[PDB]
């Protein structure tokens, strides 16, 4: 019995961690891609900071 | 000569720059040789720089500029009904001039403390998530956001047709005249926008002005200001306007084209210092006046698409912290079958609960308590057993009150129809109902009053209460309408 | 003097003069106008020409246009008769009331109190907001500040507070309103009315209102703090009366000064903002403060842009408070009010010598907890519960209910909490919150605790739901 | 890993 | 006009005309140059000196060189004799067979069909493509993004595309390479030419083919795809046909405007991007539709840079998409083809207020059926497909019969593909998934249908295959 | 000269990072605009002129050949910076090298899942 | 003074960031450009010109010495940050303080690994 059950429990278990994982590939995409937009935007207004006072 | 002419030093970036207009007052209109149209930017010591209201290819170094001696102005008055104009007042529906009496400037500021007063009257969508779940006021500022095709301009739409039911009617003090501003949208949308609205006999109470995806900059920019103006005039006149600015987000992409290519320091997103106040200024002139000034109203809807759900951004930030509510539409929701794909919990209305007639209050205020502790046990996880009884049973009504907020398009509901089938929902009769009938029974259960019990209805809408008889009355016409309902 | 406009742009229109050159601060009048319209003096281009603010829309004006010389900086009516009346950046009434009929007038631009005129009493202010008294407790004649993104919850804890402290008040009491919505005032203005803090009949209104609101030009944003100040300024020092000052937002005004330091023609610092940022600040800053003439209890709502307080505004602005509530997002979401930041938000006095040691001990008690759900909560999130050590699952237990318990409805959000404002005594907070700590309620569900005051209810709401 | 296995015979078990 | 250059500065020229300076967009040609210099205008510096963008290297321009006013902006060759030719951004020949002499020129930068030109209505453009037509329907005068690259079908899907619009609406397409490979050109061309959709002997070429290389300065990069425009508006505008635009790739069109930008000494924005990045694209988007005359359809291939969707640049794209076209290399894989994703691929058109109830509900009766197969796909493969109902076994057959119908054969790949090629009719689309719904055909075996027309064929491959 | 010649040749850039950091500095120190990296909005056009330059020519013109082999660094794996983003848009395909490949003693270091060749097999022997 | 006269003296500068935005006012204001965050390109010499004053004089002037505690502070505990790095690479050492410590009890919140000293036992009692 504590066999099924426990091969029971893993299973869902490891069901939900993927999703939890998911979860989180999904979510820390979004930061990456907000912060790699915002690094070249940086950037740039560094540039065209120091040009433009000349 | 001079005094009240120039002529060009030079196009580019759409900034003429132009020499003479000794006498320009800061902000007036000026015209080209071409009939092009300008706004006096900046008064330098020798020379105007102009923003040109329309594509700059048409100046040229040289060209004739003429002063008109007018602030920046628009077209205004009840004679805009039914047409389609441009940012500048222009008639667009090729349907012969607009013969307007009055003008106004799009610059006005807006009414301070003194002759506002809380709203209190209603301003109806007909969409049963947002009526008795956000409840907006006349003289409010609710805004629509949400990512790229989540239904946002759908909810401004309902709203406006929904307004029919009492410009046809009785009560002028009941009505609302719609304003519809298109800004960065495609004319093939607007185009189709207006048809809808046509087909519907909406379009005689609605006025629609379009600066779209092909439309200069400054002209996308200058748009929900001039709207804005219109609106004015129903506001200023005891009478009460509706404005849907559609989207702000596109217009603030249109301002900081402008604000780049003036040199103006980009800040956040690259975007000009002033933004906020781009909207600010624009949205502060939706409100409600007291009765020493009208009692009239100007109620702004404006629209904001987010990029990936993403709510903390600079300019969905700047709009949340001007409107007095907001209304966000999820993507997962629209996916997932859910529409209006309105998110219950993120969604507010600041001040709109006294707005809110009392019969919904009835029904619909035991909606979102029966919904909150839906909320919770309704989870990602899928697969998901349980316990306890409770528990259980709040889980089932939320399956159900979900369903009775979806509604389709082109289908505004008269509060008291909503709060019919909110009842039903509410009261439990459909409770030993399974989740996929919800649907079905809303809209033969639905006919079924309006074709037999007007009289009930009647009562509920001319009341604006659910009398005990009323309540006693429609307790039972759910009764048996069930006890006859086919799975 | 008079000056001719040379030049216009927005708010910054350039004056110049042939005999009389007004210094920087000065007030200038335009002109041939309908209304009012008040020039401040920025700096001077040299070339006989001075750069200067407008305080109002711009439009119509015309080069070559007459402005003169007020003489001084912007004065406005300072005095008992402010009190019960609302007024503008530039000190007229916008209460359709008549005019401010003072015996003095003030100027806006004053000097901070110097050093040896400072106070360091620490006396604390209860609020009865629970997390704000345990964890970051304010103090009388300090400094309050409220972070909040937009929509998190700084209005309506300014009000609670309005309502749990300055009613009760016996001084005087000063709103300023900067930058915000117009229906604000608004919803104030008659509120007070109501609860009769502001009287229309006789002297016996206890506020004096300011305000330069979202649909103002600028410049106009850019001082009515000022304005508001130096109206505090004078109940403190000419009257060595107990203030209280509320303001809303003060980040308003360093974005204003964002809007016209371009126009200014100023290199930009970082994200855009202008150099000046930090002294402007400061200068501001550095007079709202208690003396030894007099009190000043201030609280000022803190807007944090695109939700980033390491923006160098709400950044610059931590290092000017006794006590900083910082609102989340997060939290909010979570359906938590106030939705304050116990591990964030701080004060000077939340030490043993002030507080007591069982205030000490509770408070930190607390943080150590949270701090320590904190680390476990990387693994609760793929793996949830299960794995954790039977200890650790207390944590959490008690983390969880600790965490309900910081929550509480406040009246003024009764309308969206469905529930009863409460204010609790310290005491009760203090108390409330060891239980939790030692385990004497380890029994209830998670659920009792939220949404509540006094521990004592938390109990009940356990035999409601069971 | 494997759910609430260990733990609910361990409590169970004292 | 006869203008000297007064400035080069890589492919930026500057202007000077000494009467009578060329409005902004006008092109100017250069005197004395082994080949066609073509410079277009874009600012009026003021002085009578005008700043243009080269369409090709500035290499060995001289100040002074005579520059001489075409009074007009870039125009180019349109109509018939355009089908089947090569042509540059400025109208030139550049596949060697001699002269393009057609009647009309056609200037390059127009403006967009007036509100009131507009059609007022929604219309599915069929394209005889059971996965396109059923599921992910273009539109009239619509935009649809093209995803997935090689290995996937792309250039056959885009040659079969070309061939059922000249066959069922008789429609001519055009095709502009903004920043194609010289190679890649070269190989599309034969490639189309050995599939027939160009024909060097006769006159039955159904499509024009439009060039803007990579090597090719910025300017004229950014020009291409206006010229491809310009050609298919004739076939609209002239001849009111139902043409189909082809712009490989949306993106180096953006990108070709952010160089030309920089060029021009303006400030970037957001992401490096053009401060008029949504008006470049608006002003180009919006000469797409169906006038009253007839049609422009386009199909864009678009990049996504970074894979990030809320890149500014796919971002702002999408603004103008009907629908999105995905090719799955792992659909092409199972040796599925046209190997487009029926469950990525999308329509706004897709609702039964467009497409009609009957419409809408099978093809939404076609996706959850592929979803739900898609679940039992892990359980099938660990547990063994035998815990599966009469029902969780119909679901996969049928759903099974149904990706396999969803496949089909191209007349552009019949040079050798053996079997012969199929243009399905969307009334045929329908019924056909419609039955296998419903179930008609569910004792009918897989191998009936793949690769066949409509149903009917499903049956007979069935007989042959006893 | 060999490729005109029906004759073949490769040529292999070693880098154009470097070659476009001399360009930059040029553009800058005259003073033209600069974008994303400092760069000139005309890098793209340096590397696209010179990459073209290479091609299969026809019998018609010799069949002779150049092939180009050109070096690309980038930093911290960012394949999507600037000069790397235009590069791998002008060629026919990408090798792609990684540390953690090399240290894991995948000698060279090709991750060959992400490596391609739009030429493909059109260019493999029947053995092969 | 102190330090020239065989004395003994302590200087506490709180804070060096404070004063790096003063300097960047005082230097954009100049119209000097802008640099690397906004900050002058001279930031670094601006704190090492002072820090290096902070010293130790031999017997033959005086034996006297000063020692300098400057602070620094950072944004969401970011120790890589320009400045911090700018600064901690001037000092002699560094303590470095965590929010997360602190709550946790570990008060003074130094971060034993992150925090060094780059005298070493040289400046410890033999009992220490
Ligand atoms: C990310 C949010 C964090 O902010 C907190 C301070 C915790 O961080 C740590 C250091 O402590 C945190 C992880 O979780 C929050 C907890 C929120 C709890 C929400 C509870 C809501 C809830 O709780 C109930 O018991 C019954 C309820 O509804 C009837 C409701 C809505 C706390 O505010
Ligand atoms: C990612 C793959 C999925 O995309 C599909 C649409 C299915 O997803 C769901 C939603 O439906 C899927 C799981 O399987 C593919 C199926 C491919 C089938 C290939 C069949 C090939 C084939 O089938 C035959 O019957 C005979 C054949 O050769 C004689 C060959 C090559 C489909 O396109
Ligand atoms: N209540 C609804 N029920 C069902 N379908 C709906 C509903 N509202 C909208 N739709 C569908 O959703 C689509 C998008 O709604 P729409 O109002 O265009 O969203 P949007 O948020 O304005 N999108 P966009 O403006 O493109 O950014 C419509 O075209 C309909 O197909
Ligand atoms: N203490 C609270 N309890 C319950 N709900 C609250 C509370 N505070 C705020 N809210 C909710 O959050 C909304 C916004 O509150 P509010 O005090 O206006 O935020 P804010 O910080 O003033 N917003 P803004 O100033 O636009 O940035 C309220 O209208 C309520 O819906
Ligand atoms: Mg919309
Ligand atoms: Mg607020």
């Amino acid at each position: 019995e504590s066999t099924t059950s426990e091969q029971s429990a893993r299973m869902t278990a490891m069901d939900n961690a993927s999703k939890n994982a998911s979860e989180m590939i999904d979510k820390l995409t979004l930061t990456f891609n907000r912060t790699r937009q915002a690094v070249i935007t940086k950037e740039l207004i560094e540039i065209i900071s120091g040009a433009a006072a000349l | 000569d001079l005094e009240e002419t120039g002529r060009v030093l030079s196009i580019g970036d759409g900034i003429a720059r132009v020499h003479g207009l000794r006498n320009v007052q800061a902000e007036e209109m000026v015209e080209f040789s071409s009939g092009l149209k300008g706004m006096s930017l900046n008064l330098e010591p020798d020379n105007v720089g102009v923003v040109v209201f329309g594509n700059d290819k048409l100046i040229k170094e040289g060209d004739i500029v003429k002063r008109t001696g007018a602030i920046v102005d628009v077209p205004v008055g009840e004679e805009l009904l039914g047409r389609v104009v441009d940012a500048l007042g222009n008639a667009i529906d090729g349907k012969g001039p607009i013969g307007s009496k009055a003008r106004r400037r799009v610059g006005l500021k807006a009414p301070g403390i003194i002759p506002r007063i809380s709203v209190r009257e209603p301003m109806q969508t007909g969409i049963k998530a947002v009526d008795s779940l956000v409840p907006i006021g006349r003289g409010q500022r609710e805004l629509i956001i949400g990512d790229r095709q989540t239904g946002k301009t759908s909810i401004a739409i309902d709203t406006i047709i929904n307004q029919k039911r009492f410009n046809d009617g009785t009560d002028e003090k009941k009505k609302l005249y719609c304003i519809y501003v298109a800004i960065g949208q495609k004319r093939s949308t607007v185009a189709q926008l207006v048809k809808r609205l046509t087909d519907a006999d909406a379009m005689k109470y609605t006025i629609v002005v379009s600066a779209t995806a092909s439309d200069a900059a400054p002209l996308q920019y200058l748009a929900p200001y001039s709207g804005c103006s219109m609106g004015e005039y129903f506001r200023d006149n005891g009478k009460h306007a509706l404005i849907i600015y559609d989207d702000l987000s596109k217009q603030a992409v249109a301002y900081r084209q402008m604000s780049l290519l003036l040199r103006r320091p980009p800040g956040r997103e690259a975007y000009p210092g002033d933004v906020f106040y781009l909207h600010s200024r624009l949205l502060e002139r939706a409100a409600k006046m007291n009765d020493a000034f009208g009692g009239g109203s100007l109620t702004a809807l404006p629209v904001i698409e987010t990029q990936a759900g993403d709510v903390s951004a600079y300019i969905p930030t700047n709009v949340i912290s001007i409107t007095d509510g907001q209304i966000f539409l999820e993507t997962e929701l629209f996916y997932k079958g859910i529409r209006p794909a309105i998110n219950v919990g993120l969604s507010v209305s600041r001040v709109g609960s006294a707005a809110q007639t009392r019969a919904m209050k009835q029904v619909a205020g035991t909606m979102k308590l029966e919904l909150a502790q839906y909320r919770e046990v309704a989870a990602f996880a899928q697969f998901g057993s349980d316990l306890d009884a409770a528990t259980q049973q709040l889980l089932s009504r939320g399956v159900r009150l979900t369903e009775l907020l979806k509604q389709g398009q082109y289908s505004p509901m008269a509060i008291e129809e909503q709060v019919a089938v909110i009842y039903a929902g509410v009261r439990g009769y459909l409770d030993k109902l399974e989740p996929s009938k919800i649907t079905k029974f809303e809209n033969a259960f639905l006919s079924h009053v309006i074709s037999q019990h007007q009289a009930l209805l009647g009562k509920i809408r001319t009341d604006g209460k659910i009398s005990e008889e009323s309540d006693a009355k429609l307790k039972e016409i759910v009764t048996n309408f069930l006890a006859g309902f086919e799975a | 003097t008079t000056g001719r406009i040379v030049a216009v742009i927005g708010a910054v229109v350039d004056v110049q003069f042939d005999e009389g050159l007004p210094p920087i601060l000065n007030a200038l009048e335009v002109q041939g106008r309908e209304t009012r319209l008040v020039l401040e003096v920025a700096q001077h281009l040299g070339e006989s020409t001075v750069r200067t603010i407008a305080m109002d829309g711009t439009e119509g004006l015309v080069r070559g246009q007459k402005v003169l010389d007020s003489g001084a900086p912007i004065r406005i009516p300072v005095g008992p008769e402010t009190l019960g009346r609302i007024m503008n950046v530039i000190g007229e009434p916008i209460d359709e009331r008549g005019p401010i009929k003072t015996k003095q007038f003030a100027a806006i631009h004053a000097e901070a109190p110097e050093f040896v005129e400072m106070s360091v009493e620490q006396e604390i202010l209860v609020t009865g907001i629970k997390v704000v008294d345990l964890l970051a407790p304010y103090a009388k004649g300090g400094k309050i500040g409220l972070f909040g993104g937009a929509g998190v919850g700084k209005t309506v804890l300014i009000m609670e507070l309005i309502n749990n402290v300055a009613k009760a008040h016996g001084g005087y009491s000063v709103f300023a309103g900067v930058g915000e919505r117009t229906r604000e005032g608004n919803d104030l203005y008659h509120e007070m009315i109501e609860s009769g803090v502001i009287n229309l009949k006789d002297a016996t209104s206890k506020v004096a209102l300011v305000y330069g609101q979202m649909n103002e030009p600028p410049g106009a944003r850019a001082r009515v703090a000022l304005t508001g100040l130096t109206v505090a300024e004078y109940f403190r020092d000419q009257e060595g009366q107990d203030v209280l000052l509320f303001i809303d937002n003060i980040f308003r005004f360093t974005q204003a000064g964002s809007e016209v330091s371009a126009l200014l023609g100023r290199i930009p610092s970082a994200v855009g903002y202008q150099p000046t940022l930090a002294t402007d600040m400061g200068t501001m800053q550095e007079r709202i403060t208690t003396t030894k003439k007099g009190s000043i209890t201030s609280v000022q709502a803190i807007y944090v842009p695109a939700d980033d307080l390491t923006d160098p505004a709400p950044a610059t602005t931590f290092a000017h408070l006794d006590a900083t509530t910082v609102l989340s997002r997060a939290i909010a979401e979570l359906g938590i009010y106030p939705a304050v930041d116990p591990l964030d938000s701080t004060s000077r006095i939340m030490d043993p010598n002030i507080v007591g040691s069982e205030h000490y001990d509770v408070a930190r008690g607390v943080q150590k907890i949270l701090q320590d759900y904190k680390s476990l909560q990387d693994i609760i999130a793929i793996l949830g519960m299960d794995e954790l050590s039977e200890e650790d699952k207390l944590t959490v237990s008690r983390a969880r209910k600790i965490q309900r318990f910081l929550s509480q409805p406040f009246q003024v959000a009764e309308v969206f909490t469905g529930h009863l404002g409460k204010l609790v005594p310290l005491k009760e907070t203090i108390k409330g919150f060891q239980q939790i700590l030692a385990g004497e309620y380890d029994h209830l569900p998670e659920q009792a605790f939220y949404m509540v005051g006094p521990i004592e209810e938390a109990v009940a709401k356990a035999d409601k739901l069971a | 890993l494997c759910g609430a296995i260990h733990s609910s015979v361990a409590k169970q078990m004292k």
